[PDB]
């Protein structure tokens, strides 16, 4: 296995803009989920 | 703590982009749901 | 290689990393739920138009913050990363069982989000009291999916407790006694003993609730000779230990952070800190019925629970005064981590003191099931746990990643979060004293001003969370690689570099007698 | 030693089991089932069971386990 | 390495075990609510496959590969003791439910214990036999342990066979009791406490018996040395735990509760 | 009832609520002082260039840190437990009233002499009479005599509820199959409001309690009219 | 008679057994006074006390169960 | 029976780079593929069941 | 009544290496705590390593809760930065 900074994580930090996309999807999916669950319950 | 100079420095403009995209990723989806609550 | 490393791990650091990522995601879910609560309470009248949905949001908020954010971060994340490093051990005792404690959490979380998506959700409160949680008042799968979520979370933490206790007892250097282990390691050992003893009683209680709902048992049903109050005893026999589980690793991290940024080699009064944590752990098992002062128990029982509860202030005060005495005479470094820790000592003290107010059953009659309780635990638990996590995260981020944070950004983040949580929760004391019930979707008009201010504070804390994500991005974006860190002579976890190699202490430390 | 624990196994433990087996097998005959009374604290049905017709317990014995409406 | 600890090969069984837990729980949900046993049978299958392969791998690592140094064995001893403690506290919750209900019987019961309309089992009949059976099995498993330590293959196998036989006898007696019992799980809190507490105990007897059978086959295959046999010790500790829980059930539910 | 921008407890309507106010004032002074001392000491530890980084002896100071808090806890517990045992002392009630919780309303039973009973439902916002209070009014108030010791018995016909009236110091859970007792004594006539205080499902926010406290002669006339 | 007085047998917040005991006592007494054609005025104290303390739905359920033969208490 | 532990020690100590769960040979691969296929397929089925149960 | 293997006959891998080294009074797998010398420059604590540096923890005085950690490098003896005790690496 690869060792050292940027190499001990399950995501790539090779490109800061690809990283920004992955972090946005990651944290944004978590933050969005409850809003969509409330919408799902209201739409019943 | 001491550190090496940044391998890939993030300029003020680059920080403004990162911060803006970060904020929008939180705000836009929740905003869409809260704006359409009436429609539910 | 990716699947072998990240799905099939037997490595304490990688499993710690998975726990931190899991907990950070959960924290976003828990924060979104908290903002929906405060959007409803931000104005009188109804926003959601569905008070069952409000109740489901409050219930999910609690489960996510406790079981999926705090415990995974403190015990799974910081515990797995730091414990082996701080005792020079090559891994955990049971490195493969460790991976199963991790992988039980995503399915546990999936069961919780299934509960909220089927029927009308579990609008029970995180206590899940029958008969509201029973098969008449909550017909359908939602409560069963909540019970199963807790069974998987319970097994994850019980096996993790066995792993930490065994690791800490068995895998120190042969010269190192228990009285030469760092306070963070003590804090995890004691948390693990509380988990080992408390979670099985919760498991018994929620299993009874499952059988009452599905197999026609009547443990909690007076028609069969059962008693709703039996459920409360079993729940809170776990639940009081649980609140000490949530704070103890935080106490450990605070002791290391205060010592480090005071420029000290050691915390003030080490053996008193060990004594205090063991005392808190023990007393934590004999106080649970202070969650039940309004259910109709006997006066002498209420007198006993009031007195036993107040005793916890003594060992707790020793820790607070010991943190202050560690600052005393320090060459203070005003790092962002130090700011989090100072914020912790103050906000934890405020919440602990409102706990002593609530311990008095007489006053608790009027404060029980009001916003005074909500104010108490968001100071001691929500701010205490969160501020200890944020202090630990910014302190140890360079160890885990190999990269430095921007210290100015991190200070900005602290300042916003300090304003937000105080604006959110301080006014809830007034709401509680003036008699606003908790678990309410709407409130008499008199309560409007403090609910409005509290909801405005919740948005300030949102701004801090969003900024935190940006700050983590900027550190990985810029790639400032760590060169030196001070005080490695009294912080062994740093001595293998940043980040440490996959395998550390292949050759163990040398410690003579 | 092993010799002592074998001596306890064959000289105390299994003879005890033999005597309790004899005791049990002497009182093994069927007791006369009690009149059915539809007591509300018994034969609880808050949700149908997830098997059979939903009204029979998992190890239902027709001779001694009445339904809510009585003996089959 | 120049330490004595075990760096375990990367393994799929934690993930298969975690997924087996998802399938068993979602499976129970789909059985209780959506009238279907499919997910539950997949989950039970994958759980049994996971436990088989995980514990097979531990035997490979210890008997076949030599990874269980004294330090590793000391760890496993702590692990098994802590696991047993967690199981004791799980039972404690059921005893608490039992004593809560029986010490303060509500008006719905007739204000008495046993409740009106409950005809308890005679504790001097099969329940006393069950007691003699599990106590006898504690004596035979101690004979097995001493035979192994003394290097006696034949007598270890005979003693362990007798222990397993008594475990099976207890299970068949309890199954018969269950069928003959004139009260059910639906007979209020009496039936609830009786069947859930004795039912979880019967599950632990089946688990303990299965563990002893694994030890029997390992002994047949000469896995155990006269000095190194932690799987046997763990199964013995677990078995003594099962006995002690029975003695508490017998005194509490069958005898004091009659 | 609470009023806008309220910081503390609703004014005391019963002697035991008075006692709780005085007890809270005592305990809050202590909370304030300890909070303030910790903040002050943080600021004192942080505001000097002077250093002492060598090992410090903890034994002497830990005596102060355990004895002084022990004394403070005793100074809280003494008055605390005095009030607890006062709100237990034997009294001769002259009236017993039952309340049963339901999803989502209260019923009241006055069965000392006649079988008087009625339901008490929240007045919907759309039906409030001008000047009436949102979420707090009911159709049928709990009429009670003032300046008299009343036994309230509390239970439920479904899930848990909790019967609360903050200005009287009252909160008693409503548990099916259980009859919980509390004592009520109003020093004053008037209307006294409370709200369901155990989460009981979707309409937990919407099943209030309104007591109507009147002189005995008026209570008797009301009882007699009910016939 | 105004209301049920303090009873030292039932001194705590949980009054369930006070209600139950007085209902039993009234019905045991009533059955004793009818079983010699005696006089049920003798049973009046128990009647007033259970009527004062017991929820109407409890009294009504117990009455129905006595009539059905399913009352689990001994009368 | 005969003591064949030495022969199993030789098999499980062979320098072939296999992880312990696959080191017994082709049967280990088959049992692993069955287990993982049932877990992943079962998990996909549980998500479909969630989708179904999420609506009336 | 025999037929049970002994550790001598059947122990393998690291278990056997530990078993054989203990027979010879050797501790290659660091199971035992080493006994301190006087720790002077003339009598330094001798720290075995398979490589050119090893982490030392120094418990400077009996019952100290604070352990002092540092890398000991091959070459001239180094001193504990708290108590000045000498340590010498012996690959
Ligand atoms: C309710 C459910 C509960 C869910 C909870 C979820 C949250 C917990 C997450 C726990 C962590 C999961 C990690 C497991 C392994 C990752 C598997 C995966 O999908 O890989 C893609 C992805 C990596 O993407 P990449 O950059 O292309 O990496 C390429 C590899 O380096 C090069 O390797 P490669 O080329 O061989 O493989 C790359 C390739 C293919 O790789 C493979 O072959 C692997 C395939 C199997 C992986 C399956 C993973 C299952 C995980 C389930 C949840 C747990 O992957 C992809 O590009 C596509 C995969 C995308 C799958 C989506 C999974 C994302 C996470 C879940 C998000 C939540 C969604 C829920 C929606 C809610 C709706 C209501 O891994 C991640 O999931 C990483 C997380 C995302 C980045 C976040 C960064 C945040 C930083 C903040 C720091 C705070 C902590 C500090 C850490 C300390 C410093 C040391
Ligand atoms: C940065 C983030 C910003 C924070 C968020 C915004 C907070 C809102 C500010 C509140 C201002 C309220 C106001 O208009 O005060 C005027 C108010 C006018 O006085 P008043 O109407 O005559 O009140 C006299 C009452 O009879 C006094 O008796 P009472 O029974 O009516 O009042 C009792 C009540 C109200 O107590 C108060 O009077 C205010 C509390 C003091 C805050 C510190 O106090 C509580 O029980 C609050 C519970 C707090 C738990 C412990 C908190 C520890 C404090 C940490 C100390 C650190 C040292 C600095 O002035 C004040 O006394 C300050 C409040
Ligand atoms: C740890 C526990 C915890 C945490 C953190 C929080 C956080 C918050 N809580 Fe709450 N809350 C509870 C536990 C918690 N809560 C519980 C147990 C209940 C009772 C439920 C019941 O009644 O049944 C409750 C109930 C509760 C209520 C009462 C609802 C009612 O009675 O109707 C309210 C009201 O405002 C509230 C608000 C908030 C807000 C605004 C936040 C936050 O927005 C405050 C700011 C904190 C954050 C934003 C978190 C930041 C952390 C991360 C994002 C993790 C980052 C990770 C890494 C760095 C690795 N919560
Ligand atoms: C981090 C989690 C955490 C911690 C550590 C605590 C700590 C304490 N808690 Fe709190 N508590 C909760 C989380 C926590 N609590 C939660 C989640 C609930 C609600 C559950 C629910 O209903 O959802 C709750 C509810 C709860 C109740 C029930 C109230 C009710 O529902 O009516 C009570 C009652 O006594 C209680 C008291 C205490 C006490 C006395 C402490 C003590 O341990 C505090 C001791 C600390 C100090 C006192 C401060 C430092 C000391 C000094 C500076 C020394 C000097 C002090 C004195 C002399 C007083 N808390
Ligand atoms: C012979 C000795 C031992 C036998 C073991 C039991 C055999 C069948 C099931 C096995 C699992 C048992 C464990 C305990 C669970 C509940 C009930 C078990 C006790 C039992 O078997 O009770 C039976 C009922 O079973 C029932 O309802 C249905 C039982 C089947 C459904 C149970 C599903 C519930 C599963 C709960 C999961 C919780 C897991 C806990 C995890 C915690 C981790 C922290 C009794 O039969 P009856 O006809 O009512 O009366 C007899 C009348 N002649
Ligand atoms: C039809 C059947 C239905 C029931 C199914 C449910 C489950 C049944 C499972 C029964 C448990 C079987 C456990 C087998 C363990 C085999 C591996 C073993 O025993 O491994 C041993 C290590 O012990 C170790 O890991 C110790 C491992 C300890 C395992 C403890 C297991 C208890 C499991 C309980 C399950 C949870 C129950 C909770 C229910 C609510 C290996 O070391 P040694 O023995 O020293 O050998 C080495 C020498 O040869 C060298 O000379
Ligand atoms: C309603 C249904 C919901 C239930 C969901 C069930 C949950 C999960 C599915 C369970 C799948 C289990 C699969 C087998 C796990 C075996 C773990 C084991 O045996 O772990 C051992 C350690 O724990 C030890 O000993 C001592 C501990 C052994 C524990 C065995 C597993 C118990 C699982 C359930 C018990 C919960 C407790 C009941 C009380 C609440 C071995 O540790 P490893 O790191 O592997 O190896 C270390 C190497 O040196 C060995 O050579
Ligand atoms: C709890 C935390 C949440 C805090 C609140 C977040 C702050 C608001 C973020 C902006 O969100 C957006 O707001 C737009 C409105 O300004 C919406 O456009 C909506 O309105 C527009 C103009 O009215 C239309 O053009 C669009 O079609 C329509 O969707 C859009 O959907 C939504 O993404
Ligand atoms: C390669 C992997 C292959 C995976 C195949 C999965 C194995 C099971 C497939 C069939 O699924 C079943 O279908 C039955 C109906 O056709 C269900 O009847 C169930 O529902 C009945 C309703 O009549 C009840 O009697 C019982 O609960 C029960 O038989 C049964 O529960 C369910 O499992
Ligand atoms: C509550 C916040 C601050 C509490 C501070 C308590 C610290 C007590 C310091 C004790 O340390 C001592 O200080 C003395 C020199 O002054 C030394 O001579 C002595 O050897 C040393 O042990
Ligand atoms: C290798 C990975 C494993 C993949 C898993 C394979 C999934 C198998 C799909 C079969 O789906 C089944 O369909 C049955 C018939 O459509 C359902 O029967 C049940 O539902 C019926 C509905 O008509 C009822 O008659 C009964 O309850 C019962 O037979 C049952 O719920 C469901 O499971
Ligand atoms: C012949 C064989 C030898 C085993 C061996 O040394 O390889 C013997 C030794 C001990 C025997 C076992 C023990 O005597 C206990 C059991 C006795 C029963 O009568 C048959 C099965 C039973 C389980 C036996 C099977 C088999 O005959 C065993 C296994
Ligand atoms: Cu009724 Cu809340
Ligand atoms: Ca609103
Ligand atoms: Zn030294």
């Amino acid at each position: 296995y690869e060792e050292g900074p940027g190499k001990n994580i399950p995501f790539s930090v090779e490109n800061k803009w690809r990283l920004l996309a992955m972090m946005t999807l990651f944290f944004g999916s978590g933050f969005a989920a409850p809003f969509f669950i409330v919408r799902h319950q209201l739409l019943k | 703590i001491t550190a090496k100079p940044a391998k890939t420095p993030t300029s003020p403009k680059e920080q403004a982009i990162g911060l803006s995209v970060t904020f929008l990723s939180f705000l836009l989806p929740a905003g869409w749901v809260l704006y359409h609550l009436d429609n539910y | 290689m990716f699947i072998n490393r990240w799905l099939f791990s037997t490595n304490h650091k990688d499993i710690g990393t998975l726990y931190l990522l899991f907990g950070a995601w959960a924290g976003m879910v828990g924060t979104a739920l908290s903002l929906l609560i405060r959007a409803e309470l931000g104005q009188p009248g109804t926003l959601l138009g569905d008070d069952q949905i409000y109740n489901v949001v409050v219930t999910a908020h609690a489960f996510v913050m406790i079981f999926f954010m705090v415990m995974p971060i403190m015990i799974g994340g910081f515990g797995n990363w730091l414990v082996p490093l701080m005792i020079g051990a090559p891994d955990m005792a049971f490195p493969r069982m460790n991976n199963m404690s991790f992988w039980l959490l995503p399915p546990s979380f999936l069961l919780l989000l299934a509960s909220s998506m089927v029927e009308a959700g579990a609008g029970t409160g995180w206590t899940v009291y029958p008969p509201l949680a029973g098969n008449l008042a909550h017909a359908g799968a939602s409560v069963d999916l909540t019970i199963f979520s807790l069974h998987l979370a319970g097994v994850s933490s019980i096996l993790g407790a066995i792993n930490f206790i065994t690791t800490i007892i068995n895998m120190k250097p042969p010269a190192m006694s228990q009285y030469q282990t760092p306070l963070f390691v003590w804090s995890v050992m004691i948390t693990a003993v509380l988990l080992l003893l408390s979670l099985p009683v919760l498991a018994a209680g929620i299993t009874m609730l499952l059988t009452d709902r599905n197999l026609n048992t009547t443990f909690f049903d007076p028609a069969g000779g059962g008693d709703p109050i039996l459920y409360q005893h079993l729940f809170w026999f776990f639940g009081h230990p649980e609140v000490y589980i949530l704070i103890l690793p935080g106490f450990g991290m605070i002791s290391h952070i205060v010592t480090y940024y005071s420029g000290k080699k050691e915390p003030f009064g080490y053996m008193g800190m060990v004594w205090a944590m063991m005392s808190i752990g023990f007393l934590g098992f004999i106080v649970w019925a202070h969650h039940m002062f309004t259910v109709g128990m006997d006066v002498d029982t209420r007198a006993y629970f009031t007195s036993a509860t107040m005793i916890i202030a003594i060992p707790t005060g020793v820790k607070v005064f010991s943190w202050l005495a560690t600052l005393h005479g320090g060459n203070i470094k005003w790092s962002p981590a130090m700011m989090w820790a100072l914020g912790f000592i103050f906000l934890f003290t405020v919440g602990g003191l409102t706990g002593i107010v609530l311990a008095n059953s007489s006053l608790d009659i009027v404060l029980h099931d009001t916003y005074y309780v909500v104010a108490h635990f968001h100071y001691v638990l929500s701010m205490g746990a969160v501020f200890a996590i944020m202090g630990g995260f910014v302190h140890w981020f360079p160890l885990f990643s190999g990269y430095t944070l921007n210290d100015t950004w991190a200070k900005i983040h602290f300042a916003i979060m300090f304003v937000g949580v105080n604006m959110t929760f301080f006014p809830q004391h007034f709401l509680g004293l003036s008699g606003m019930p908790r678990r309410y979707s709407d409130y008499p008009d008199a309560y409007t001003m403090w609910n409005t201010i509290s909801s405005m504070g919740s948005f300030i804390s949102l701004t801090a969370v969003m900024l935190m994500v940006f700050i983590i991005w900027e550190a990985f974006a810029s790639k400032r690689e760590v060169l030196t860190v001070d005080l490695t002579t009294t912080n062994l976890e740093w001595l293998n570099g940043c980040p440490p190699p996959y395998h550390t202490f292949e050759e163990p430390t040398y410690v003579n007698l | 030693g092993a010799r002592t624990w074998r001596f306890l196994t064959f000289g105390l433990a299994l003879p005890s089991v033999a005597l309790c087996t004899l005791n049990s097998w002497l009182h093994s005959g069927h007791r006369e089932r009690p009149a059915f009374i539809p007591y509300h604290h018994l034969r609880i049905r808050t949700k149908p069971f997830s098997w059979g017709d939903g009204n029979h317990t998992f190890f239902h014995n027709p001779r001694v386990n009445p339904l809510p409406t009585g003996y089959e | 390495q120049t330490h004595a600890y075990h760096m375990v090969n990367p393994s799929p069984w934690p993930l298969t075990g975690a997924l087996s837990a998802l399938l068993m729980t979602s499976g129970l949900t789909m059985w209780f609510h959506f009238n279907s046993m499919t997910l539950l049978m997949i989950g039970l299958t994958t759980n049994m496959l996971t436990m088989y392969q995980w514990w097979r791998d531990v035997i490979r690592e210890s008997t076949f590969q030599g990874h269980h140094t004294p330090a590793v064995q000391k760890g496993l001893r702590y692990g098994m003791i802590l696991f047993i403690i967690s199981e004791v506290l799980f039972f404690t919750g059921f005893f608490w439910a039992f004593y809560h209900s029986s010490l303060a019987p509500t008006p719905e019961l007739g204000g008495c214990w046993p409740p009106t309309g409950i005809h308890p089992l005679n504790p001097l009949e099969v329940p006393l036999l069950n007691t003699s059976v599990l106590l006898a099995s504690g004596v035979s498993i101690t004979w097995a342990h001493h035979s192994l330590m003394e290097g006696d293959r034949k007598h270890m196998l005979q003693a362990l066979f007798i222990t397993i036989t008594l475990g099976v006898y207890f299970t068949l007696l309890q199954a018969s009791e269950y069928y003959e019992a004139p009260f059910t799980i639906s007979d209020g809190v009496y039936g609830s406490t009786f069947f859930v507490a004795t039912g979880f105990h019967g599950l632990h007897v089946i688990i303990g018996s299965t563990f002893l059978i694994v030890c029997f086959f390992r002994q047949l295959k000469f896995h155990f040395t006269s000095n190194h046999h932690f799987g046997f010790e763990a199964a013995a500790w677990y078995w003594h735990f099962v006995d002690v829980v029975w003695l508490f059930l017998y005194v509490s539910i069958y005898w004091w509760g009659s | 009832m609470a009023y806008p921008m309220q910081l503390g407890f609703q004014d005391a309507t019963s002697p035991i609520m008075e006692e709780l106010l005085h007890f809270h004032d005592h305990t809050l002074m202590i909370v304030f002082l300890i909070s303030s001392l910790v903040l002050y000491i943080i600021s004192l530890m942080l505001t000097t260039k002077l250093t002492h980084t060598s090992t410090m002896d903890a034994q002497e100071v830990e005596t102060i840190w355990t004895i002084l808090p022990a004394i403070i806890l005793i100074l809280i517990a003494l008055p605390s437990l005095r009030i607890l045992y006062m709100m237990d002392e034997i009294n001769n009630p002259s009236l017993t009233v039952k309340t049963m919780g339901h999803q989502w309303y209260w019923s009241y039973e006055y069965t000392d002499y006649e079988d008087l009973s009625f339901d008490s439902y929240m007045i919907p916002t759309s039906e409030l009479k001008p000047g009436e209070l949102r979420l707090l009014e009911v159709d049928n108030r709990v009429v009670l005599p003032m300046e008299m010791t009343i036994r309230m018995l509390v239970s439920s016909e479904d899930v848990l509820h909790s019967w609360a009236v903050p200005s009287l110091g009252l909160k008693t859970d409503a548990i099916p199959g259980r009859l919980n007792q509390t004592t009520l004594m109003s020093s004053r006539p008037g209307l006294y409001y409370g709200q369901c205080s155990e989460i009981c499902g979707s309409n937990h926010s919407f099943m209030p309690i309104v007591l109507e406290l009147v002189p005995l002669k008026y209570f008797e006339k009301w009882s007699a009219s009910m016939l | 008679y105004q209301t049920a007085p303090f009873d030292s047998r039932f001194p705590n917040q949980n009054q369930t057994r006070n209600c139950w005991q007085n209902y039993l006592d009234f019905h045991r007494c009533e059955k004793a006074m009818t079983a010699k054609g005696g006089d049920v005025s003798v049973c009046e104290w128990y009647r007033r006390v259970y009527k004062s303390l017991c929820p109407i739905s409890w009294v009504s359920t117990w009455d129905d169960r006595r009539a059905e033969g399913t009352f689990p208490g001994k009368i | 029976f005969e003591n064949r532990v030495a022969e199993k020690q030789k098999l499980f100590q062979e320098d072939n780079g296999l992880p312990v769960h696959l080191k017994g040979g082709a049967t280990d691969n088959i049992l692993y593929r069955v287990t993982m296929t049932l877990c992943l397929g079962g998990t996909l089925y549980s998500l479909y069941c969630l989708g179904w149960a999420s609506f009336p | 009544g025999g037929g049970v293997p002994t550790d001598e006959e059947q122990a393998t891998g690291l278990e056997r290496e530990v078993m054989l080294a203990a027979r010879k009074g050797q501790d290659p797998y660091n199971i035992l705590a080493p006994k301190a010398t006087s720790g002077t420059k003339e009598d330094p604590n001798l720290v075995p390593s398979i490589t050119n540096k090893r982490i030392v923890g120094c418990i400077c005085e009996e019952d100290n809760s604070t352990v002092i950690w540092f890398w000991l490098h091959k070459g001239e003896a180094q001193r504990c930065p708290s108590c000045g005790t000498h340590y010498k690496l012996v690959p």
